[PDB]
């Protein structure tokens, strides 16, 4: 057990699909990463209007 | 975005009358009314379907990617 | 979420029957049928269809709630008649009717244009 | 795996270790592909 | 024949304008029912899609799919999916109909109906095939590509009822009025001034004959004279959508009755 967890989960109350993944270095040469989750959602009882 | 398909409230197809509808304002040079009106949208919740209607994917399409 | 499948509209649950006849407490030769997967379309038919028998004392349909597509029938009889006879007699009365109906609207469908 | 530009119409396959940036193009905007393994749809 | 009685005042395509003779207001209520939502009809259900480059979002031209008016004339021999015995499903429940579009000319190209093809066995059915009422020929305008935009992605089409989704409704608006002259009395007119003269008057009005002032009011009358007209969306003919209608609510109450027959078991 030489590395420690650091993943990030899904929301835990929400749910849908990854739309797009983005991977692209920072300023200071730091990789990191955008992922962008599409979830269609339909008017159900209680939605504001 | 695009022309929605059928009709929210009675349920009539509308998607195969956008282009259409375009030509009858643009070809015909026709109104708005009678041009919702040759297509065969008498209920005016169709009517309100095409007209209210905004076509965004035409915009969407000024893209690369 | 926590919205119900659509098919649970007309489609029977697992050990759900589709008619729970059900002896009437309160009036005497009364009785509640529970109808599942079914709504005012065949109660509100079946209960004015009740009415026409002219040996029935009562008849009426009800939805408890919107929610679950069911409802409840009571019928209410003379004595010597039982009243899934009345049921029966008013379901294919319905029937015969619906098929005049059908014959008759497809009669006049051959006599049209365009 | 395999990764394709943000502007320009290329394909990109270079996995760890590279990264950034592009293949005859200099941007290091990179989108991941989308997956083989297909999902259904619900028509509704 | 003997019972409720039809006369067709007008009939096309796309509607039929009726009249129904002798019915009860329940049993016309609940054709109606039935015509908007209970009858069977084919639409796509599944959509599986391998490339997608287009503007809009997968589950929207899924969505889109779904709503594609096809053709279930031959629908009752085919099957619901949760009744064949297959897996998933087969050519004796479903259609599957494939769509590739790819972005071709400078302009914009456009992605219709009439662009899927029918790859399952329709084995002589006459199914499937979408509806397109077109002048052009093209059918509904499903999506918008390009230049280099591609859309590839397969339609299972199952069997439906528009109880469960309204893109299997077989019809779309259904014109329904009895008693135009309100000799009834079933509706208290809203007014400021004249009752008559603010409110419209009805085209059925020309069928009946108007209340006299000198007549008291008819308290024994019910609804007879029912005044109807059905507009089909393409799937299945106006003829078709009322007879179907007919013969579900007809089959529906003979599940009751078979029911009541079932109960009988000790
Ligand atoms: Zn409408
Ligand atoms: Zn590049
Ligand atoms: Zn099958």
């Amino acid at each position: 057990h030489s590395k420690r967890d650091a993943s990030t989960p899904l929301r835990s109350t929400e749910n849908g699909i990854v739309d797009q993944v983005l991977v692209t270095t920072n300023q200071d040469g730091l990789k990191f990463v955008k992922v962008r989750v599409r979830t269609t959602k339909i008017p159900q009882i209680g939605d504001k209007f | 975005m695009i022309v929605p398909v059928r009709c929210f409230s009675c349920g009539k197809v509308v998607g195969d009358k956008w282009e259409s509808y375009l030509n009858l304002l643009q070809e015909d040079e026709l109104d708005e009314g009678t041009a919702l009106s040759r297509l065969g949208l008498k209920r005016y919740c169709c009517r309100r379907m095409i007209l209210t209607h905004v076509d965004l994917i035409e915009k969407f399409l000024r893209y690369n990617p | 979420m926590n919205a119900p499948d659509r098919f649970e509209l007309f489609l029977l649950g697992e050990g759900e029957s589709k008619l729970k006849i059900d002896p009437d407490t309160k009036a005497p030769n009364a009785v509640v049928i529970t109808f599942e997967k079914e709504d005012h379309t065949l109660g509100n038919l079946i209960r004015a269809e009740l009415l026409n028998d002219r040996k029935v004392l009562f008849a009426a349909y009800k939805v408890e709630h919107p929610f679950f597509a069911r409802f409840k029938l009571r019928i209410q009889t003379t004595e010597g008649y039982d009243p899934k006879d009345a049921l029966k007699n008013a379901c294919n009365s319905i029937i015969n009717k619906l098929g005049a109906l059908k014959t008759n609207f497809e009669t006049e469908w051959n006599l049209q244009t365009l | 795996l395999k990764y394709i530009c943000a502007e320009c119409s290329s394909k990109l396959s270079l996995s760890r270790t590279d990264a950034v940036r592009c293949k005859d193009c200099g941007h290091r905007i990179l989108l991941k592909a989308r997956t083989k393994r297909l999902v259904q749809f619900e028509a509704r | 024949e003997e019972g409720p009685q039809v006369k067709i005042r007008e009939a096309s395509k796309d509607n039929v304008d009726f009249i129904l003779s002798n019915v009860d207001l329940a049993m016309a209520n609940s054709l109606r029912r039935v015509m908007i939502a209970e009858i069977p009809t084919l639409a796509i259900d599944s959509v599986e899609v391998e490339t997608n480059t287009t503007v809009l979002a997968d589950e929207f031209i899924a969505h889109r799919l779904g709503l594609i008016p096809l053709q279930s004339m031959d629908i009752e021999q085919l099957e619901y999916s949760r009744d064949c015995f297959c897996e998933d499903h087969c050519d004796k429940c479903s259609v599957v109909l494939t769509l590739q579009a790819f972005g071709e000319s400078e302009s914009t190209t456009n992605v219709y109906s009439k662009d899927l093809v029918i790859v399952s066995n329709l084995m002589g059915r006459n199914i499937g095939h979408p509806i397109i009422q077109d002048k052009e020929g093209n059918g509904v305008l499903i999506c918008k590509l390009r230049k280099g935009q591609e859309l590839k992605l397969t339609c299972v089409a199952k069997k439906g009822i528009a109880k469960e989704h309204a893109k299997w409704g077989p019809a779309a608006a259904i014109e329904f009025e009895y008693d135009p002259w309100n000799k009834l009395k079933h509706t208290d007119y809203w007014y400021e001034q004249d009752s008559a003269k603010e409110w419209p008057q009805s085209k059925n009005c020309e069928y009946e004959d108007p209340p006299n002032e000198g007549d008291p009011f008819d308290y024994k009358a019910q609804a007879d004279t029912f005044y109807m007209n059905v507009e089909s969306v393409g799937s299945i003919p106006v003829d078709q959508v009322v007879v179907r209608g007919i013969d579900t609510l007809q089959k529906k109450v003979a599940s009751i009755l078979l029911a009541l027959t079932q109960m009988d078991q000790d």
